[PDB]
């Protein structure tokens, strides 16, 4: 009953774990806690196996661990700054080249799967330094150009007309632009990992530098300029929706230090890379 | 875009934009 | 056979022994206006078979340079028997057409044309800032225009065939109404085309609703160049009907 | 009045976005619609209709009809080599024909690419010629043995003039980039003389052949992208 | 069923792609690939008909290349500027002869049709420059005045009452102004192209300017002299709705240079002037 | 609350919008309508209502009565213009009349227009005229001939004063702009003398006559906007 | 059905025109063509009686040419200036004797009938003038005075209470305020012209002054005396709602002088008081 | 029109919100699903395969 | 205020306020 | 304006103002 | 908080919050 | 999210939010 599942939707109560059941004292030739890990599978023994449990009846749920939930959280992406110095006309747009890689926070959950098939939903948060005393009236433009789409090279390039690509126009005052992005890829998931290259020469490409050409995002300052210079930063923030994933993998261990790249630096002292802290030994808790 | 279900408690799961990615957060299982 | 065709309009008809088919433009039959479609209230006149009947222009000599020719309708009927009288006399005007292109040659010559019908064809001018095509050029009448012929003028119209005349590319007139003379395959073309415009009826005498270019897209070549190989087109209007009587129009 | 809560978005304005908006001009009644012959409903009609390749654009061609036309002619040498393109839809010298220039205003393409060619030739002169594709993953060929050992059309001139060579969508991912992407580049299209040009005697000893292009059943345009195949450079005035 | 119809809507489904079949060795006197362009017609031979192929459901839609769609997108079609720099009489208000012309990015889009009916949906986009620091309380008026109706000539001209014409009138800080606009021509869909003249006469205009006239935007400040200067640009964006074609043509090939017609101007290397690029030779890809 | 999405054109105000507003003055009852003749439901009412043609407007006679009035008298030559003017309903002289001062609150009209013309001779006077209108393409007619050639009518005089002339809608277009336009221009409309003006003797050797216009069962206006034939130079004040 | 009644209102193809029926060639000893002015009836003539005409399917529709639509249209009827010069508590307030007539465009038009009935709806347009540079916070008060009750002679007057009269208070930076009125009326229609008097002596008032008494509009800067001073200039647009119309009259030939009277100047040269333009002479179209 | 109150809250951002927005890509149709082995659902399914334990970690 | 009209096409004709001067502008004949 | 369907999956077309250019984007075929 | 009458014309009386001093002016008599 | 009675005097208890916490005070004892 959809009504139902309504319920357990707003009680968050989708998915419930299991009871413990009343255990005995056993002596039996049938061993449950002896297994063979060669095998490369989980030895199931439960608690009732081990030890003389009592029923315990569980309301614990799982929901808040599903891939949705993990992955449906709003985190910045990118920062995107208009810093106008000295020349309005140079400094009042700037463009970026897409990716999910430059922020290490969403970066290393994605990155937990080896594919990943979701919507997207693109939240903007604008903020005007007044570097000069006033802001005026700031009108900014984001506009998607996917790729072999004409990147603007002016701030009053042609291209900005957007005919065909999609613009959004923020006006300062109102509330944070917001909008959503159908599942992107020429795929049918896109590669979070990719152990290919782009042709079979010495200098052909490694990585999903290779797989995940996302276009450019590029953004202006629509007002002319102004008496007052200012600082416009406007944060990127990325929720993935209707989620999908694919082979988990271990999570990243160490700094990452370049988009498309699983590449990272080791010092003399590996300890202090990584998230282990050294024991005294063995017996030391 | 509206999904009237009955038991009264009625619910109302409406999709007030034309395209599947706009919707929110998907259900669970 | 499939190679054959007779086209009998009013008193007229066509032959040819070696056709590729035939097109109707956009898959339409020409036909008169019907009441839901119209606008003037008058009743119209409709000349039938002596208006609605083939119509043989200048021919045109094609050789190893020619760039193109062009005409223009119902401008290049404008002196053509009643059909001609009728577009004067009268303010509007509607009409469908058979174009039927001729030219042979021979089994030892080779060469192809590309006959285009092209709806509302606006000429454009090269380098002379925003002046438009003058009138008198763009109504040329039966003599049509031979590309590449005419000096300049300031309101003379582009002659750059590869654009169309009219900033386009030659290789997407293909998206109209055409056919191809392909010496080695057919001696002849035909379109029907019905009557296409955003209004019902219109002024013939201002209003040029179609426009023929014939352009050879691969040169004529022989071994026996002192032939003379003509193209000679009929054209044959098609349920014209004309309102809105009065005296005769005199142009110039 | 009824609480609301003002959702992130709210007074945006995105240029794809499909709202309702007043009418400036109420009470207004448009002109009837009449019946006009020629109406497009999907721009994939455009698409499926054959286009002129300007194959033969080399830089003292360009400006001339002579761009569209490939010669041919009695050869000396056996299996030589005509032409040789790539097969992607946006890459030139594809990028101008009608399809290409479609293609040009979407992000993503898919299906199968129709090649014709019409020989132009006198009724008497014969050719026999092989048209071959050549999937991704290697080099263009470099021999008739080469090209043959692929997809192709061995095309025999006669009665009909026009042969058509169909590049089927052999690809790992469902679509490709229409603009050049190295992971996405479709493959090449090379041909090559099978037998030779005969003609008899007093006849020309060259003729032409003329290339389309259109898409076949499966072909497929997606994500709509301003156009990089036209420039505007400065204000249009009146 | 409407309700079916409405998940397709949702899905994007609603034209779907035939699927390959599975083909099979041939030897036969009826041969697909051949056939005579001279016709006028494309052979519509499919990949079946060449080769030996495997089935494939196909999964693609047309949706997106609907004529609907391909003009559905808003795209700027004027900036209309208003700057105070010595006279707030005469420069605090302006006029536009109303026209798609003038930005190429939406102007070829709408070219590659001869006839078109359509509604129209006008979003505009002000920004305010504060040119000498501050802005104060900007309120914009723009008035559309159809063919006929008296045009103001100066800011307090009687004719901005607006009486019986249609104002919008903007306050800054407010959202962006948005209004629709039923098909205006007064024949049954406007004309893309127009191969004739007002007249038949050597002086008689040639082509769209004689059929495509629909007036003029008249804009004011609508507040009065301020201490600090502003300069306002209007930019106003135009997206089809509802829309119609007939008789498909090329796309423009050269750059425009005018508004109502074809005209070009070419350079003494014309394969400047084009999008082609020139090739080395028939056989380098 | 409700989430809720502030789509773009909020807050502005558009003179044409149709919203609805909180009344000021709450449970106020206003006065009892009372019958009053003469209501007006459409400006099409007063459009199909016979209103005088300033036709004889030179600047002598506008000011005085006479610019209302064409004079007729016996003619020494024959077939004599009597008078011509543009059929465009905004144009001068039909300007200021009923309808083409409604008009000119209009961008497009479309229809038929009915001009009738009373003679207001002696009871013992004759005459026969022609009246004739010439649709566009070409210019107004030089002579009897030439305008007999378009739609016309034969008036004689007799008991009955006036006769009508319908201008049948002719045009390429649904609808003509109301403003000139040499596009949309309808026409003209010319008088001659058919035979001649004829009086017995100790008769007046001129009479007048009055020219009204009014629209057909098929006149139309379309798209409000403001008149130009109205204007405020200044302040109105108490 | 009111379904059906409600397609017509939204393709507003309420009122059609009737069609043209194919008439045919007559010999007859009824004359149509032939009538009698001097009834005061307009001869029902139509086209199929005077020439051949063809069946034409009329898709026309007077909707818009309604009283409704004519008169439904928002117009500016004053303009309310408050200019802080040198005397705030002088300058910050002042009233307004309400009428119809100070503006040309709309009064004109409700003077094409004799009497109208019809609601209000009255959009105001406040536009704040930095003169100094800043505007601070800008509160508008308007009030509804109507005849009788007492006009505030200062800008702290107790009748500012508004205890019963209607206020609107409008804050800058929030959307236009907006209200609508009843027909207002102690008679059973608006006069628009009145041959009449208030008195029968020499010196009483002629016109509609005598029937047309609204009261009166005072408005406030409700905000105390700032540093900078503001020029506030508040502009009213009113429109007919739910209107209703009787006997027809000409429209206005000349210029308005004054509110509430039909008087007129006229110049030594006539035709330049009046929109008739000379003619040659009688055949010169 | 509908009289509404905006409620607290109106116009913020908090990165957990579950609202809906407009698609930038209208009418855009996603790339087929295909069968891929290994789906994960519930991160619980991760927390129930056993790892390794670097229980010898010292600083050697 | 609500005119609920069905055909399904259904019709709401809501009036949000108490006084008919409230409305919007009246339909036609 | 309301097209108000059943399946139960409601659909609720609604067009807000009375003009029919005022609706949004236009379904296909 | 809703008042349905039916008459259609029908009439939607909403109570928008819980107390009774929240809602508008009264009926009369 | 609605709980819809009748009694005509129709209740509409809206849960615009999927989390319990989401909705406003609770009803008494
Ligand atoms: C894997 C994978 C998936 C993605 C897509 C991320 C979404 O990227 C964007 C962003 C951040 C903004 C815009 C954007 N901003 N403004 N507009 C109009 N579009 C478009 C895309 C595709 O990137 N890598
Ligand atoms: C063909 C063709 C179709 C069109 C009409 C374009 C719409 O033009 C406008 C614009 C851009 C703005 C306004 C406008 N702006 N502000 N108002 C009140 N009206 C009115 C029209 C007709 O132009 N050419
Ligand atoms: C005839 C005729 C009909 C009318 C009434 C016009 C409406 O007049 C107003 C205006 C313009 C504003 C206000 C007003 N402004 N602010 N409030 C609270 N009331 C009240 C009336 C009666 O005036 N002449
Ligand atoms: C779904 O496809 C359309 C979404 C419509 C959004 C409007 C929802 C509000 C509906 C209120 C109707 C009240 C019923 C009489
Ligand atoms: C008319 O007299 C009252 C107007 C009520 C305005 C509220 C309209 C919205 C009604 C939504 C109810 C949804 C039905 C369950
Ligand atoms: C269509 O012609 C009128 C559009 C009405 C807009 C209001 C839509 C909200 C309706 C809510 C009613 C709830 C039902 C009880
Ligand atoms: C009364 O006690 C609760 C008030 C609820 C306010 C919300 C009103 C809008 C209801 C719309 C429901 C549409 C029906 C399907
Ligand atoms: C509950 O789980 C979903 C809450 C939905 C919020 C929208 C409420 C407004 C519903 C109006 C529908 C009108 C009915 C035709
Ligand atoms: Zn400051």
């Amino acid at each position: 009953n959809p009504v139902e599942r309504y319920v357990d939707e707003v009680l968050n109560e989708v998915l419930v774990v299991p009871n413990i059941n009343q255990s005995h004292p056993t002596t039996s030739n049938a061993a449950p806690v002896l297994d063979a890990a060669e095998t490369g599978h989980t030895n199931k023994i439960q608690p009732e196996d081990t030890i003389e449990t009592r029923y315990v009846q569980s309301s614990q749920t799982l929901d808040e661990m599903s891939v949705e939930s993990f992955l449906g959280r709003s985190g910045c992406i990118h920062e995107s700054v208009l810093d106008i110095v000295d020349n309005y006309n140079d400094q009042s747009f700037t463009k970026w080249n897409i990716n999910l890689q430059e922020m290490a926070q969403i970066r290393r959950k994605f990155e937990m799967f080896t594919y990943a098939r979701f919507d997207s939903e693109i939240t903007m948060v604008p903020s005007v330094a007044a570097k000069d005393g006033h802001i005026g009236h700031i009108v900014m433009q984001y506009m998607y150009v996917p790729p072999g789409a004409p990147i603007p090279t002016t701030r009053d390039d042609y291209a900005w007309q957007s005919g065909t690509n999609a613009s959004v126009f923020w006006q300062h005052g109102q509330p944070f632009p917001r909008f959503s992005l159908p599942f992107l890829s020429i795929a049918s998931a896109y590669y979070m990992f990719y152990d290919g290259y782009d042709g079979d020469t010495y200098k052909s490409r490694y990585g999903t530098v290779v797989t995940n050409d996302m276009g450019t995002l590029c953004s202006r300052i629509v007002t002319s300029e102004q008496l007052h210079k200012v600082k416009v930063v406007t944060r990127i923030y990325h929720k993935a929706k209707h989620t999908k994933a694919w082979c988990p993998r271990p999570p990243r261990a160490v700094q990452y230090s370049h988009t498309h790249t699983t590449n990272y630096k080791l010092s003399s002292e590996v300890h202090n890379d990584v998230a282990i802290r050294p024991r005294t030994n063995l017996t030391t808790v | 875009g509206a999904q009237v279900s009955r038991q009264s408690l009625n619910y109302f799961n409406i999709n007030y934009f034309k395209d599947a990615a706009s919707s929110g957060a998907s259900r669970l299982d | 056979s499939d190679r054959i065709i007779q086209i009998t309009r009013g008193d007229s008809t066509i032959t040819s022994q070696d056709v590729a088919n035939a097109v109707v433009g956009y898959g339409v039959w020409p036909h008169y206006l019907t009441p839901q479609d119209a606008t003037a209230i008058d009743k119209p006149t409709q000349p039938d078979t002596s208006s609605n009947r083939f119509y043989t222009l200048d021919s045109k000599m094609w050789n190893s340079t020619s760039k193109g020719w062009w005409w223009k309708l119902p401008d290049a009927l404008k002196d053509m028997g009643i059909f001609g009288e009728n577009m004067f006399y009268h303010f509007l005007g509607r009409s469908g057409y058979t174009v039927h292109v001729q030219c042979n040659a021979s089994k030892f010559h080779q060469g192809t044309l590309l006959v285009v019908m092209i709806p509302e064809h606006q000429l454009a001018t090269v380098n002379k800032g925003n002046v438009n095509a003058g009138y008198k050029y763009t109504h040329p009448g039966e003599a049509g225009r031979e590309v590449g012929t005419q000096v300049e003028n300031e309101k003379q119209p582009s002659d750059d065939n590869w654009l169309n005349f009219d900033g386009t590319l030659l290789g997407n007139l293909l998206i109209f109404p055409h056919q191809f003379i392909n010496l080695r395959s057919n001696n002849s073309a035909t379109l029907i085309v019905p009557y296409v415009n955003a209004v019902p009826m219109d002024s013939m005498v201002r209003h040029n609703n179609w426009s023929l270019v014939i352009i050879p897209v691969c040169q004529l070549q022989s071994n026996n160049i002192s032939n003379i190989v003509p193209i000679t087109v009929s054209i044959s209007p098609m349920c014209a009907e004309f309102s809105g009587a009065r005296a005769k129009t005199v142009v110039q | 009045g009824l609480p609301v809560y003002v959702t992130p978005g709210s007074g945006q304005f995105m240029t794809t976005d499909d709202m309702q908006s007043p009418c400036a001009l109420p009470w207004y009644h448009p002109t009837k619609e009449i019946f006009i012959p020629g109406e497009v409903k999907n721009l994939i009609e455009m698409c499926q209709v054959d286009t002129l390749i300007p194959i033969n654009s080399t830089q003292s061609n360009i400006g001339n009809v002579s761009m569209y036309t490939v010669t041919l002619s009695p050869q000396t040498k056996l299996a030589e080599e005509i032409f040789a393109i790539k097969v992607d839809i946006a890459s030139h010298p594809l990028a101008t024909t009608l399809i290409g220039e479609i293609a040009s205003y979407f992000t993503h393409w898919t299906g199968s690419l129709r090649f014709s060619f019409m020989f132009c030739g006198t009724a008497n002169t014969t050719l026999k010629v092989l048209l071959a594709y050549t999937p991704p993953g290697i080099g263009k060929p470099r021999s008739r043995k080469e090209a043959m050992l692929g997809t192709h059309v061995v095309w025999d001139v006669g009665l009909q003039s026009t042969v058509s060579l169909v590049v089927p969508w052999i690809s790992a991912s469902q679509y490709r980039f229409t603009t050049p992407d190295t992971y996405s580049s479709a493959g090449y299209i090379t041909c090559w003389y099978q037998t030779n040009f005969v003609v008899p005697p007093n006849t020309p000893n060259t003729a032409e052949m003329l290339c389309f292009v259109s898409g076949c059943k499966d072909f497929c345009l997606r994500m709509a992208r301003d156009t990089d195949l036209h420039k505007q450079t400065g204000p249009i005035t009146q």
